[PDB]
């Protein structure tokens, strides 16, 4: 398929 | 050549309201609706030429979700200072008479992205075929949004697009009638 | 007092991931930003190829991101991965998108001038935003008296503008609207003839 790909959000330090 | 591609999100607190959406020079490509849980392209052809997996959005705005709850704590609670709008109301073409054309009530540098939008037609609320896009990235951090209204023009009919904000004290109200 | 009510205070949190492109994807640039309510706190430039803090508030998220040494390799290399990658899903449909103006000319409703003549040239339905509508008289471009509400965005993938100019139409005098656009080797022409 012709696909967008998303950068990942990543989370803050717990 | 010069373009720029923006994967802009959000996620706001506490109306726990989340957005993605992917910008192409300032015009939306798709954005994921989040009751749905699907792509929505911003042009119908787009999605037969190309993909998006919603599923990708939807972990990336749990993950912004979280991360606010930690800057809201992290700030001691401070809250976004509200930034009203700019209203304008103008066609998609020049109007003639009996001649179908459409309303776009121009709702700009606001935050944050929650606005109440009714269109009026001589007064009185109109929802017949009315469209609207979700809030659109601006390079300050605020945000814009287009509502739209298909409409036979006639001399007997005027319309006002009605924007409510919290920064607003009073609503705007922005008016259109034919240029007769 | 206020125009809605639910006055609960707000708290806001954005994320973008900007590509940038120069001479097609010859050079890119990925700049993502955190912006917590109106402040950016915090941002990764491929340019610069680490996490930095904009404000004080983002400073220990550059700390925790920039010890993660696989999050940087693919922030390093999503130039290639991410941004080219999009830029290819679209280029089609995106930047080789070409529409058309729609060009016309007439006089406006309002006349405020005796012996002047307002004309209206009504420029529209266009994509890119790129664009010049210039008015004429005979052969020569009118430097004087025009007003342009300049490039306006409809949110629909078209732009449109109206370009004004106040005239003291003469015998034999032809009023040209030229449009110059990328979706035409040739400009758009309306014509009038007073």
């Amino acid at each position: 398929f012709n696909c967008y790909f998303p950068l990942q959000s990543y989370g803050f330090q717990p | 050549e010069e373009h720029v591609i923006i994967q802009a999100e959000f996620y706001l607190n506490p109306d726990q309201s989340g957005e993605f959406m992917f910008d192409f020079d300032g015009d939306e490509i798709f954005h994921v609706d989040m009751a749905k849980k699907e792509t929505v392209w911003r042009l119908e052809e787009f999605g037969r030429f190309a993909s998006f997996e919603a599923q990708g959005a939807l972990a990336n705005i749990a993950v912004d979700k979280a991360n606010l709850e930690i800057m809201t704590k992290r700030s001691n609670y401070t809250p976004i200072t509200n930034v009203p709008p700019e209203v304008t109301v103008l066609t998609n073409s020049p109007v003639e008479l009996r001649e179908p054309n459409v309303l776009i009530c121009f709702i700009d540098k606001f935050t944050p992205p929650v606005v109440n939008v009714t269109w009026l037609r001589n007064g009185k609320p109109v929802t017949t075929g009315v469209s609207e896009t979700v809030f659109l990235p601006r390079e300050d951090h605020l945000f814009r949004k287009f509502h739209y209204l298909p409409f036979l023009p006639s001399t007997e009919d005027v319309y006002d697009c009605r924007v409510e904000h919290w920064g607003l004290d009073e609503p705007l109200l922005k008016h259109w009638e034919f240029d007769a | 007092m206020g125009s809605m009510g639910d006055t609960r205070p707000r708290f806001l949190w954005q994320l973008k991931f900007e590509c940038h492109f120069f001479n097609g994807t010859e050079r890119v640039r990925l700049l993502e930003r955190c912006i917590y309510n109106q402040e950016e706190s915090v941002r990764f430039d491929s340019d610069v190829g680490e996490y930095r803090a904009v404000t004080e508030l983002g400073r220990p998220d550059a700390e925790y991101w920039n010890s993660q040494k696989d999050l940087l390799e693919q922030r390093r290399a999503a130039v290639d991965t991410y941004c080219r990658h999009n830029y290819g899903v679209g280029e089609s449909f995106t930047v080789q998108r070409r529409v058309e103006p729609k060009v016309t000319v007439y006089p406006s409703k309002t006349q405020p001038l005796q012996h002047h003549n307002l004309l209206v040239c009504s420029v529209s339905g266009f994509y890119p935003g790129s664009i010049e509508v210039r008015w004429f008289r005979n052969g020569q471009e009118e430097k004087a008296g025009v007003v342009s509400t300049g490039l306006i965005q409809n949110g629909d993938w078209t732009f449109q503008t109206l370009v004004m100019l106040e005239t003291v139409p003469r015998s034999g005098e032809v009023y040209t609207c030229q449009v110059e656009h990328p979706s035409v080797t040739s400009p758009l022409t309306v014509e009038w003839r007073a």
